[PDB]
């Protein structure tokens, strides 16, 4: 139920023309950004994780 | 009385006890299952999402 | 009038820069109130020092790669914005970083400046390939607050806030009588610039600076409900009150014409009832 | 009443008799939280030979799932009325329709897994604003027998207990009305005879350390359950005929007798001021007598 | 009290077993209880009887 | 939870880990807390189970500790026990 | 290095005598949402108001009763007496008497005048007297104190829920602050809609006070319990008992170190007294002359 509602709503394809085009540094800097502003119903960014 | 630490005394005897959990019907064997008791307020009985 | 304020402390060191401070007994609600109002200030006014600029030799545009680097200049970039530095009194130096050989590039590879403090020189920044390749930048390192990307108005990912990632846990706390209180537990990570309590006690101290500027007895006898006998007769005694009632002894009230010990025994067992006696001082009767 | 009804909640209220109706039309002549007294003939004049009718109101009944059962009077004094007009609201209902709960402001939407598989958040502002509180009340019971061993006695005599116990109990032995009982709290106070045994030596010895001398009955008093706790609204004492009768039987008795002597009066000053207030009106039409009639007694 | 032979031997038994006068075993029986009833010691022992 | 399963890992076929742990419990509860190293908390069975899992109990080894026990009993008594025995004849 | 732009309170529109819009002026983005919560969340729970605790009405015992010449019953008066708004001086409580006869509504205008106590709704209805001959007396308890406390968190009275704070509703808006310099700023407007106990300003000061104070800064047996029983557990006749507080005996082990001969000597007590006395000593395994040498300890 609900925890799949959560998860699949952060993890969505979209047009994301909102947040696209960031680095993330890493999942650290990344989590910090998208709690920040700019970032809304997940991206279509690229992330630095290891 | 239910005099104060009772409770504290309380928290002190179920230090790492389990209790059982069972709903009838009890169909298989995960119809019963052991779970560490976190006291808390209130009447109901609070059960763990997953499962 | 009052309410719960500090009470018992803990710290979880899960690293040398990463800890976890507990403040327990905080009243119900403030664990969101102070983990949002925190959590609001570390992730954007906390003061520390950012890469926000590179100046690379050859290099011209980020699709750019180089002739004896082992990563893209696009790599580099995302290397330098974990460039952790610690600047005296200033909000802007540069950095000079000259290498030539084969092996990693670290921040131990950047020129010593007096002001400047490199608090990880184990920090890669490049690997040179080839024994022939060499770097030569220069790294612009800026004071400012919170995290402000390139594309804000080579450029590089401003991450002023000393801090990285923040997270909050209410949980339930213990105390003695009062039972809903909670404990605010707060996930720091921190980059090593900073401490982690010294970022709490700073979060802390630019909250409360923005907040500097606004820092029975005259009841009838009827209400007892006596049988009406005993009611009629301390009303033939001119006891019409509770108060009246209650300054009379049993021995008095024996004396008087009509009331015997049956009644007497009433009345003194719906006075108990209400917490009340015979024989009682008011010292005052009346105003 | 919902917000969003079906057009049924007044006629299920009319029904079923716990709210309750005007027969004829009329003027209501008096209100309280105890009776209506309507008066009659305000539209058509459809009472005739003698006027008016008192309805009096249940209040704070106990149902037998243990719900009170209270009506509340919707009308205010000099109030005109029709016929099958609401004049009291039953239990759960709103002004003649019908309220089985609240009508809340809600929101759709998961919340931190607190609403998972079915289960519901609310405010504190709904307990705050007393929305879905409850009155109930509980029957409690306690017989005193006949035994072998002697009889069993309700009083207020039992065996080693201090005052604090004590406190709430009448001479009888029965908790007043008004006290605020809680579990493990004292009801009724009993004492049966002991089936009677000799103590262990040590208990022997326990007992005379401390002088407190044993007694040939125990303590059988009926106690208030755990869980459950409130306010004591009434007593009811019934006594084998002819048994000796205390207290306990006799202030309730005289409690009794004035409430039904009450019960006349009242019925006589509306059924008085219901029908010379219909001969006077025919007393005047022919000899007229105004200031006259007002002078001499009403007999 | 009977806890050695169960039974409750009369003051004039035990006095004539120790071979002192009824009123000797009354006063060591007093002071016993006495001894037992003071307040130092009297916790555990009090509040039994409910 | 308490990496219960490594402490299976130490005692193949889950069961007999419990029994182990439940006699150890016994032996702490019965005398001295004594044993293996000492987290401290969360009482006997915890206590037990995590001892275990650092193999410090082990099914042999316990046995092997009561064998001695059962030495040390035969310690004191011994020529006084046999005393007893030898005066009755 | 650029130090903060402070907020202060700039402007205060009461559009009614209980709703207001306060506007801190000049405050840096995102600290409107920052303050915006932390002061709505002080201020939905935090505040001190005055609230009826109890209520002592003539003739009434249990709150399920009804009463002769009062439309509504116990229970709907004390629901109409938790709607009852005082604003008191400085005092922690303050007894309200209402007498009230004739036909009726029964408002709270009707309460006797007391020079503290100022009530916001004077024709705030508490009762309905239906015939001419009915009337009321009662004594309203009025209490300060914080939030939501019940009645049931716990003698011939009635208990009633209270409700202490004095904000029924908060909202607010971020808006963007004037003034050339800058620019970057923002202004936090928050509506209130209280009960009229409290002033805007002084609930701003309240809730930034509570905010502020949570945020300190972050750092780093043998003898006889019954001899500290009060005398009245003994449960002495009201006479001996008064006699030995005024004899400056209040508890048990005061008691127990008296001797008779001193207790006799004293002015009010006899004979009688003393044997009571010595009985319900006896009675507990006690009595007078008790040395318990080490009175007291801490």
């Amino acid at each position: 139920q609900d925890v799949v509602l959560g998860l699949y709503y952060m993890t969505r394809d979209c047009v994301n023309a909102k947040g696209e085009g960031m680095v993330l540094t890493g999942p650290k800097e990344a989590e910090r950004l998208y709690r920040s502003g700019l970032a809304s119903l997940h991206a279509r960014v690229k992330v630095r994780i290891t | 009385r239910e005099e104060a630490v009772v409770w504290d005394i309380l928290d002190e005897v179920i230090r790492e006890h389990p209790v059982l959990l069972n709903r009838a019907p009890t169909l298989h064997r995960l119809g019963i299952q052991a779970f560490e008791p976190v006291l808390i307020e209130g009447k109901a009985i609070q059960l763990h999402p997953l499962v | 009038t009052e309410f719960l304020k500090p009470r018992l402390v803990d710290i979880e060191q899960v690293s040398s820069t990463h800890a976890k401070v507990t403040l327990e007994p905080l009243e119900r609600g403030f664990g969101h109130t102070l983990g949002n109002a925190l959590r609001r200030i570390l992730l954007s006014s906390m003061p520390g020092c950012a890469v926000t600029e590179v100046e690379i030799d050859g290099v011209l545009h980020e699709y750019s790669t180089k002739e004896g680097v082992q990563e893209d200049i696009l790599e580099i970039l995302l290397n330098l914005k974990g460039l952790a530095v610690r600047v005296q009194g200033k909000d802007e130096v540069i950095l000079t970083l000259n290498k030539s050989g084969i092996g990693p590039v670290t921040a131990a590879d950047i020129t010593h400046d007096g002001d400047v403090e490199i608090v990880k020189p184990q920090h890669v920044i490049c690997h040179l390939t080839d024994e022939n390749a060499s770097i030569s930048m220069r790294i612009k390192v800026q004071r400012g607050r919170g995290y402000v990307p390139a594309s804000t108005r080579l450029l590089v990912d401003a991450c002023y806030s000393p801090v990285e990632r923040i997270a909050y846990n209410v949980e339930a706390a213990r105390v003695e009588q009062r039972t809903d209180l909670d404990k605010l537990v707060i996930e720091m990570e921190t980059n090593g610039t900073i401490d982690p309590e010294e970022a709490i006690r700073r979060a802390a101290t630019i909250l409360a600076e923005q907040l500097e500027a606004f820092v029975i007895l005259l009841r009838p006898v009827d209400d007892l409900e006596l049988t009406v006998r005993s009611a009629n007769c301390l009303k033939a005694e001119a006891i019409h009150y509770i108060g009246d009632l209650v300054q009379r002894t049993e021995v008095e009230l024996l004396k008087t014409p009509n009331l015997g010990k049956k009644s007497l025994t009433e009345i003194k067992d719906v006075l108990a009832s209400r917490g009340l006696s015979l024989g009682m001082r008011l010292e005052n009767w009346p105003p | 009443k919902p917000l969003v009804g079906t057009g049924m909640e007044r006629a299920v209220a009319v029904d079923s008799g716990v709210t309750a109706v005007a027969k004829r039309g009329g003027v209501v002549q008096y209100v309280d939280a105890s009776r209506i007294v309507i008066k009659v003939n305000e539209d058509e004049m459809y009472p005739g030979e003698a006027g008016i009718d008192i309805y009096n109101l249940t209040k704070y009944t106990r149902s037998n799932q243990n719900t009170c059962i209270n009506q509340m009077p919707c009308v205010s004094l000099g109030e005109p009325v029709e016929r099958g007009d609401v004049l009291a609201d039953g239990p759960s209902t709103d002004l003649g329709e019908l309220a089985l709960g609240q009508n809340m402001r809600v929101a759709f939407m998961p919340w931190n897994g607190y609403n998972f598989e079915d289960s519901i958040l609310v405010s504190e502002r709904v307990v705050q604003e007393d929305r879905f509180t409850t009155i109930h009340i509980q029957e409690l019971a306690c017989v005193s027998r006949d035994t072998k061993l002697g009889p069993e006695e309700i009083t207020a005599d039992i065996p080693n207990v201090g005052e604090a116990a004590l406190s709430k109990l009448d001479e009888s032995g029965i908790v007043y009305i008004g006290a605020e009982v809680t579990g493990g709290d004292i009801l009724v106070g009993k004492v049966t005879p002991k089936g009677e045994t000799q103590l262990t030596p040590e208990e022997k010895l326990l007992r005379a350390i401390f002088g407190e001398k044993a007694s040939d009955v125990k303590d059988s008093s009926l106690r208030v359950p755990n869980g459950v706790s409130g306010t004591v609204i009434d007593v009811q004492v019934f006594t084998r005929d002819g048994v000796e009768k205390d207290k306990r039987a006799l202030e309730i008795e005289e409690m009794q007798l004035k409430q039904a002597k009450k019960d006349l009066s009242e019925e006589l000053q509306i059924l008085e001021a219901g029908l010379f207030s219909r001969i006077r009106a025919v007393l005047v039409a022919g000899g007229v007598e105004a200031e006259k009639l007002d002078k001499l007694p009403r007999d | 009290f009977g806890i050695d032979m169960n039974t409750d031997y009369t003051l004039e038994e035990v006095g004539k077993q120790f071979d002192v006068t009824r009123e000797r075993i009354r006063q060591i029986e007093a002071k016993a209880l006495r001894k037992l009833r003071h307040p130092s010691r009297s916790e555990v022992l009090r509040s039994f009887l409910d | 939870r308490v990496t219960v399963q490594d402490a299976v890992e130490k005692i193949g076929n889950r069961f007999d880990l419990v029994l182990v742990a439940a006699r150890r419990a016994r032996q702490m509860q019965v005398g001295g807390k004594d044993p293996l190293v000492p987290e401290e908390n969360d009482k006997t069975t915890v206590i037990a189970l995590r001892e275990i899992e650092e193999g410090l109990i082990n099914n042999q080894i316990l046995d092997v500790r009561e064998r001695q026990e059962q030495q040390e009993q035969e310690a004191a008594e011994l020529q006084a026990v046999t005393a007893i025995a030898e005066g009755r004849r």
